[PDB]
RNA sequence: UCCGAUAUAGCGUAACGGCUAUCACAUCACGCUUUCACCGUGGAGACCGGGGUUCGACUCCCCGUAUCGGAGCCA
RNA sequence: UUCCUCGUGGCCCAAUGGUCACGGCGUCUGGCUCGAACCAGAAGAUUCCAGGUUCAAGUCCUGGCGGGGAAGCCA
RNA sequence: AAUCCUGGAUGGAACGAC
RNA sequence: GGUGAAAUUCUUGGAUUUAUUGAAGACUAACUACUGCGAAAGCAUUUGCCAAGGACGUUUUCAUUAAUCAAGAACGAAAGUUAGGGGAUCGAAGAUGAUCAGAUACCGUCGUAGUCUUAACCAUAAACUAUGCCGACUAGGGAUCGGGUGGUGUUUUUUUAAUGACCCACUCGGCACCUUACGAGAAAUCAAAGUCUUUGGGUUCUGGGGGGAGUAUGGUCGCAAGGCUGAAACUUAAAGGAAUUG
């Protein structure tokens, strides 16, 4: 039976959405069914920053960051301990935590 | 990995750094600083004339390193070598560029991006492809969450920007244009010309590149380095 | 063949599929203010002392 | 068996019957 | 006072490259990979191996005359992961601890404008 | 007949006149894995044969055998 | 008919004149787990037959049995 | 009275029902 | 290098890597969304040209011309076919390295056809909202896209103006959405799947237990692959749907 209303995704009015490829499995998946996250992370870590500041000329420089939009497939997403699963009722919670 | 190699060679010591010498790199006069660093080459043997291998060398460096301020932090610059005179070799401008971190940080969703590009030439017969970028902004007093455009505003903006850059280039040779870039006055021209259409934050321009150089003309280059 | 002594300051938890291993964050005695995370084999408490045969390394934290 | 493959099988069979009947006709 | 080089750490999975150059990039120094310091084909990518490589090139640059360095961090990019490997940051920290000086870190991971094609098939790398 | 090269542990391979000699495979164990595999540590294992040079020959000189590849050929 | 070749544990296949003979599968016993798979282990040989050479023949030689291949043309 | 800051995961083999 | 681990492979002939150029062809990221357009498939760089189209506004015009549809006709993903062009990635087949009791399967490395384009065919699909089209009515709430109206509203200009972008209020049409059930339904669920035993607004297509079978045959279309149409004999008492507990 029908498990969801959007049926997996956010396609209402198109027919076609020009898919993408997963980063882990290289599987071809629509852009809307997919599961976009954004890994905006400081470059090195919260740890070695002290050594870097100590050893760096150009004090207070920036400690810049790394930005990338990651599309996972459903399979790899679950396997990676992400959106894992929810009960029949809290499926409908659309918001993040 | 260490002992994996079955064979070093299909069919079947000397240090190279004693063979080398250091060279001081000088930037033009459109910069508060000139001494950018150093470089390495081998000795000018009888058949090499190391200047030739050193001539087309390009170096990428930070505008903040060149101007002192960290306001010009991203703004990478590419400098081509064009002339040598006794270990203090000169350079000339070859191109600008942003940093990917800055670009990606500017890029956010629920705002519309705009990009323009022109292929204009100079008064000194240089040929540049200049790239411009802009982003919508959410006015204060605004409640609705995304602040997009209507795709005609965008075309008008692109037309405006293109004609602006063509104007501000024609009249500027190369270093005139460099001194126009550095203080980011073009950005102010853009915002003044476009505020009547749409808000447009983050009007930093983008990388710029050369396509065609004119003839060498030693004098124009030496005009910069005193 | 030098070493590096470090003092324990904070135990984090157990680790390893069989849980016979412990994560800890230490504080170097000499060159203090340096805090590195390591794995340990046997029983341990805070304020104990350990002997890094190499001080320049740390395991994947689990948190 | 999966209906896709059942159908494929039937198609190949029909090819064979077509040609063996064309041997005569 | 200082003299600068460029690091160009390429930290993929399956390996880690550290090879340091002059500001022009053409002239190189001390190219070393993680697999040159251990015998697995597995730990080629490991932080410890990258750390050892960084120690080695630190020694080489110091005996040459270099004191400062800029960092250009890179992953496989292209159609592939576009994220750095594990053995980048450890080596970074390692050459920092070795005695060198740092300036103007940056990532240059080659990102495309919707490139050709990513491999595996539309069904993916089943495993 | 000539030039050059090759013969090394059960297989294959590397070597400087200041060593009965290294390596991965093979085997004997020790390990580690639920087990299988994978993986790791210690061992036992060999300089084609023969003379010569040398404070010292795997290694250098001579000869011989076998193999390769190219030149050659008036009984 | 002639020539050439082969004959090895229940099957396939190997061997330097130098241990009543290498392997792989099969079989049997035990174990894990009910059976396969897997891990450990064992048993099984007059090397087709009859002669000879040799200190020593699975092999070296002759003869015999069987299998296989080639030739069996000119009119 | 001094005082700049952060979160992060890989993975082998495992037939059947008397 | 690639792997879970390895190997095939490339590697003193300099690989991998770094830098500078150059060529080719495909793609059009990040912006990119419970957003847009389109009859549907489907459509994303810029500029220019061509013609079209929906919505809104309208105290404009015609005057019932309309709705749905057998037959009939156009468009029709991908794969595929024919003939040229180009052929960089990826990659059915295939070749190989491993794993495995076996593995011509998953993994890895190569790799033709194809993937792109022009001319012509094919004419299907989970072509899915699995919900025919037209029309009316029936509960609330907000957000949003396009247009429109108003507001001494805010901001920007030349304090000022007109615009433009925001805010408030309202409205027409859209993609949709949250809550509720008065109702409906086998239930899941539904603002349409409601207004249907208190059974009838109009109209077209389709189904009558499961299998055999979308098979056979005959037609017709098609270069072919194949499509559309489409049985019976025989066989069986269960197949099946939604939900409950284990």
């Amino acid at each position: 039976p029908k498990k969801r209303a959007s049926n997996g995704r956010n396609k209402k009015g198109r027919g076609h959405v020009k898919p993408v490829r997963c980063v882990n499995c290289s599987k071809s998946i629509p852009k809307d069914k997919a599961i976009k996250r954004m890994a905006i992370r400081n470059i090195v870590e919260a740890a070695a920053v002290r050594d870097l500041s100590e050893a760096s000329v150009y004090p207070e420089y920036a400690l810049p960051k790394t930005y990338n939009k990651l599309h996972y497939c459903v399979s790899c997403a679950i396997h990676a301990r992400i959106v894992r699963v929810r009960s029949r009722e809290d499926r409908k919670n659309r918001a993040p935590p | 990995a260490v002992g994996k190699n079955k064979r070093l060679s299909k069919g079947k010591v000397v240090d190279p750094f004693t063979r080398k010498e250091w060279f001081d790199i000088k930037a033009p006069s459109t910069f508060e600083n000139r001494n950018v660093g150093k470089t390495l080459v081998n000795k000018s043997t009888g058949l090499k004339s190391a200047s030739d291998a050193l001539k087309g060398r390009v170096v990428e460096v930070c505008l903040a390193d060149l101007q002192g301020s960290e306001d010009h932090s991203f703004r990478k610059i590419k400098l081509r070598v064009d002339e040598v005179q006794g270990k203090n070799l000169l350079t000339n401008f070859h191109g600008m560029d942003f940093t990917t971190d800055k670009l990606r940080s500017m890029v956010r969703k629920w705002q519309t991006l705009i990009e323009a590009n022109v292929t204009v030439k100079t008064s000194d017969d240089y040929v540049l492809r200049i790239f411009a970028i802009a982003f919508t902004r959410k006015q204060a007093n605004q409640v609705k969450r995304h602040s997009y455009a209507q795709s005609s505003h965008i075309r008008a903006i692109r037309k405006v920007i293109s004609e602006i850059l063509t104007k501000e280039v024609q009249g500027s040779t190369l270093a005139q244009l460099t001194s126009k870039l550095i203080p980011e006055v073009i950005n102010k021209e853009i915002e003044n010309a476009t505020k009547d259409i749409f808000p447009l934050q983050n009007i930093h321009v983008r990388k710029v590149k050369l396509l065609k150089q004119p003839k060498f003309d030693v004098g124009a280059l030496m005009a910069l380095h005193g | 063949t030098p070493v590096t002594l470090a003092k324990v300051i904070k135990v984090l938890g157990r680790t390893g599929s069989r849980g016979g291993v412990t994560q800890v964050r230490v504080e170097f005695l000499e060159d203090t203010s340096r805090t590195i995370v390591r794995n340990v084999k046997g029983p341990v408490r805070e304020n104990d002392i350990l002997v890094l045969m190499e001080s320049e390394r740390e395991a994947r934290r689990l948190r | 068996m999966r209906a896709k493959w059942r159908k494929k099988r039937t198609r190949r069979l029909k090819r064979k019957r077509r040609k063996v009947r064309a041997r005569s006709k | 006072s200082q003299v600068f080089g460029v690091a160009r750490i390429y930290a993929s999975f399956n390996d880690t490259f550290v090879h340091v150059t002059d500001l022009s990039g053409k002239e190189t120094i001390a190219r070393v990979t993680g697999g040159m310091k251990v015998k697995a084909d597995r730990d080629e990518s490991s932080p410890y191996a990258a750390m050892l490589a960084a120690q080695d090139v630190a020694a080489k640059c110091k005996e040459v005359g270099i004191t400062a360095v800029h960092v250009k961090i890179r992953a496989t990019g292209g159609t592939r992961t576009k994220t750095p490997g594990p053995g980048g940051q450890a080596a970074l920290r390692a050459l920092a601890r070795s005695g060198l000086r740092i300036g103007r870190i940056e990532d240059v991971t080659p990102v495309p404008s919707d490139s050709t094609r990513k491999k595996g098939g539309r069904r993916g790398r089943r495993l």
